[PDB]
RNA sequence: AGCAGAGUGGCGCAGCGGAAGCGUGCUGGGCCCAUAACCCAGAGGUCGAUGGAUCGAAACCAUCCUCUGCUACCA
RNA sequence: CCUUUAACGAGGAUCCAUUGGAGGGCAAGUCUGGUCGCAGCAGCCGCGGUAAUUCCAGCUCCAAUAGCGUAUAUUAAAGUU
RNA sequence: CGGGAAACCAAAGUCUUUGGGUUCCGGGGGGAGUAUGGUUGCAAAGCUGAAACUUAAAGGAAUUGACGGAAGGGCACCACCAGGAGUGGAGCCUGCGGCUUAAUUUGACCAACACGGGAAACCUCACCCGGCCCGGACACGGACAGGAUUGACAGAUUGAUAGCUCUUUCUCGAUUCUGUGGGUGGUGGUGCAUGGCCGUUCUUAGUUGGUGGAGCGAUUUGUCUGGUUAAUUCCGAUAACGAACGAGACUCUGGCAUGCUAACUAGUUACGCGACCCCCGAGCGGUCGGCGUCCCCCAACUUCUUAGAGGGACAAGUGGCGUUCAGCCACCCGAGAUUGAGCAAUAACAGGUCUGUGAUGCCCUUAGAUGUCGGGGCUGCACGCGCGCUACACUGACUGGCUCAGCGUGUGCCUACCCUACGCCGGCAGGCGCGGGUAACCCGUUGAACCCCAUUCGUGAUGGGGAUCGGGGAUUGCAAUUAUUCCCCAUGAACGAGGAAUUCCCAGUAAGUGCGGGUCAUAAGCUUGCGUUGAUUAAGUCCCUGCCCUUUGUACACACCGCCCG
RNA sequence: ACACCAUGG
């Protein structure tokens, strides 16, 4: 139960990288969508959320733990 | 030494102690000898012997003995006295030696 | 240089051939609420060195060395 | 100078009362911060060693008041000449 | 009489109601009867005799305690005597000091030291070394729905599969985030700020007020000369009377009931029996008998077991000793003439506990935490000490055989585990398989050990003793290295009864001996209870260590561990 | 008919 010493490195913790909200489509036409990024073909998942363009990787952030295909 | 002193603040005594270093207008001594009346010779370990007296504080609850470190503070208009604010154990005293505080000439 | 005395436990010593202890000091216990006094146990020996006698010695004999007192005091 | 008199001359913020004290003797706070047997206080007894009614200050209160405190001489208290 | 602060005083009285005459002499405590001057003396010395300085008390009488190497009366195996077993010596276990260390967390010094249920592998856990987290309410303000904010795959990184951080960019959705106040948690500090609890003074007989009496008062009597008692228990005496607490009474427990109540979750006896077995008896072997925890009874009963109600012992009877009182000794009868514990006063201690607590004041820290995971420690070893276990053998060790207990516990809610029968397998620890028990129902008729009866050893550190160490096999667990515990072969240390000292104990007690509960995933050399075998010595005293009551002394009151002189 | 028995954070 003593005092605490000057440290050396520390540092809390990341700050959320702050990249734009959604641009996820673009159209060929007005009602004439494209996808960039294929959506998940996942049961849990609703078939709305999107992959991680990750090349070498492809990432769902829903199923944190697996479901990665890996080219 | 025993007695049937129960009574009192019964035990101030750990394995844990923590340094403290001189300031303004405070030395380093050395008790030369033994004098009566609460007083005592001392001896700053730089120059004058400056007779010192023990302070309320100490009387009766930490005990100097002759030729042992202590941390007197110096008085601004006289010279000659000075009043016995701590002492050091021998550990301390050497440990001090080691921060080379105190000018080797008087051992442990 | 000589006479006399002594050489044994850190120190003072005892020890008239069948052979290592005493007093003090040192360290740890006991006693006491505690300290001294007092009680106990422990540690520490080329018995000055070298030969000889003796069935066998620290002791007796011979040589040498080292301390102490007293005179000698000595190109 | 006083007195007699014109003309000016007050709203309380200034035309602003101080000197000592608040444990007891001895009238008046266990209010709040700071120091921690130090600094200091205290005529006397006594306060201060980390939760100070006595120190340093703020607020409040007590005493006498254009006065109040201190050192000394002396009188009463002293039926202690 | 009266006086006085009182002790005391017919004088120390006739004193604020103060005046019979007269001589000497004092003015807070020291410095000091000192320095100096004078005078006396042979000398030693006598007489007269200051001051500077210093200090808040010195002192008197009486009271209440504590103390006494003071006296009187009593008392206790935490006292002795007479003894027993010992402890101190040896090896090991465990606690405390010291040393060492990153850390070896810490409290406590008769009334600490096998104590904190403290037998710590993780946890516990407070210590040391690293790493995540917020589980920072609430208020205000700030940013914010192209949006506050959450979580995470892969490579690097890390003890780590902690999105911890870094590269990359999906996902969540107002729950957050930033800042200022303010809370919160803490096995952080202070037990000398406290509550509560406990320990101890203190196991003895001690304590207190109301009205009355004595004193100016603190105080005192009641609460006692004497006898008696384990006892301030009684008898009595009596300026006290009438009361309260503690003691006693009280509760649990051990000893006795052939009397009562009544029992297949306890038994006995009887025979209904039936059956096995042996002649072991007359006899044939059958009938009669003998053994049975072999099987039955809608047999009869409660002796043994259980547990309820009552009974029973009161110094009641008899003899002595007692002021013929309170009571004491002995004896008959008897299950017994003195079982053992629980509870316990006023006043107090700077006793222990903030580390039992959602008991608690103040101080400290509060996101780079003193609020969680991984690793190490609490166990380290020149040494000093405490409580203990096993031994030093023949009143023994070993190997077989035989035969007897009692107190208990037992399936768990969060928490995941209990006690075991019997069959098989294995030398052993242990494994597999099937049942009973929430219990007078099953383990269990609890086949306990010492003891008893026979073998081998033979005075030799021996076949006594079992430390230390090598190699192997099991079980618990997430994990056994610094060996958790258990089993097997081997190695085979000190120790031949213990110096000065010192502890505990009076009858089913000391000591020997094993068994349960507590802690317990694993596990007792500890402690808390139970039985089993079962002595020697006492019926006393105040010597030693202390305690209680009276008288006495005191320069003590922080109370003899006091005070105090040079 | 009487050995020794000092001191106190
Ligand atoms: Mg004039
Ligand atoms: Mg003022
Ligand atoms: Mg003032
Ligand atoms: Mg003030
Ligand atoms: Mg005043
Ligand atoms: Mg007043
Ligand atoms: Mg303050
Ligand atoms: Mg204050
Ligand atoms: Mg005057
Ligand atoms: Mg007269
Ligand atoms: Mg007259
Ligand atoms: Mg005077
Ligand atoms: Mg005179
Ligand atoms: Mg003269
Ligand atoms: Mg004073
Ligand atoms: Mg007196
Ligand atoms: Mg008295
Ligand atoms: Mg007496
Ligand atoms: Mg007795
Ligand atoms: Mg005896
Ligand atoms: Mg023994
Ligand atoms: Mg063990
Ligand atoms: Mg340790
Ligand atoms: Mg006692
Ligand atoms: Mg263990
Ligand atoms: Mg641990
Ligand atoms: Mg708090
Ligand atoms: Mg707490
Ligand atoms: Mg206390
Ligand atoms: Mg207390
Ligand atoms: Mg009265
Ligand atoms: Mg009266
Ligand atoms: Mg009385
Ligand atoms: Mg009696
Ligand atoms: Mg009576
Ligand atoms: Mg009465
Ligand atoms: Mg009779
Ligand atoms: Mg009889
Ligand atoms: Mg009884
Ligand atoms: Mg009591
Ligand atoms: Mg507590
Ligand atoms: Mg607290
Ligand atoms: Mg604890
Ligand atoms: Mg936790
Ligand atoms: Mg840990
Ligand atoms: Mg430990
Ligand atoms: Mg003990
Ligand atoms: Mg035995
Ligand atoms: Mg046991
Ligand atoms: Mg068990
Ligand atoms: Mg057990
Ligand atoms: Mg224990
Ligand atoms: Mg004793
Ligand atoms: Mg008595
Ligand atoms: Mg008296
Ligand atoms: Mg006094
Ligand atoms: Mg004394
Ligand atoms: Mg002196
Ligand atoms: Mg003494
Ligand atoms: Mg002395
Ligand atoms: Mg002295
Ligand atoms: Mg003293």
């Amino acid at each position: 139960k003593k005092s605490y010493t000057t440290p050396k490195k520390n540092k809390h913790k990341r700050k959320k990288v702050k990249l734009a909200v959604l641009k996820y489509y673009k159209v060929d036409e007005n009602g004439k969508i494209s996808r960039l990024r294929r959506e998940c073909p996942s049961d849990e998942c609703g078939a709305g959320v999107f992959m991680a363009s990750h090349f070498d990787r492809h990432y769902c952030g829903k199923c944190c733990l697996t479901y990665c295909f890996n080219k | 030494g025993g007695k049937n002193r129960r009574r009192g603040k019964n035990e101030n005594e750990s394995e844990k102690r923590e340094l403290v270093f001189k300031e303004d207008g405070q030395e380093y001594a050395q008790v030369i000898k033994m004098l009566g009346n609460g007083r005592l010779e001392a001896m700053c370990f730089d120059g004058v012997k400056r007779l010192c007296h023990i302070r309320g504080k100490l009387r009766k609850k930490v005990w100097i003995n002759t030729s042992d470190i202590i941390l007197v503070g110096l008085r601004d208009y006289q010279d000659n006295k000075a009043d016995v604010i701590l002492k050091y154990n021998a550990d301390e005293a050497r440990s001090l030696k080691a921060y080379g505080e105190l000018p080797e000439h008087a051992k442990i």
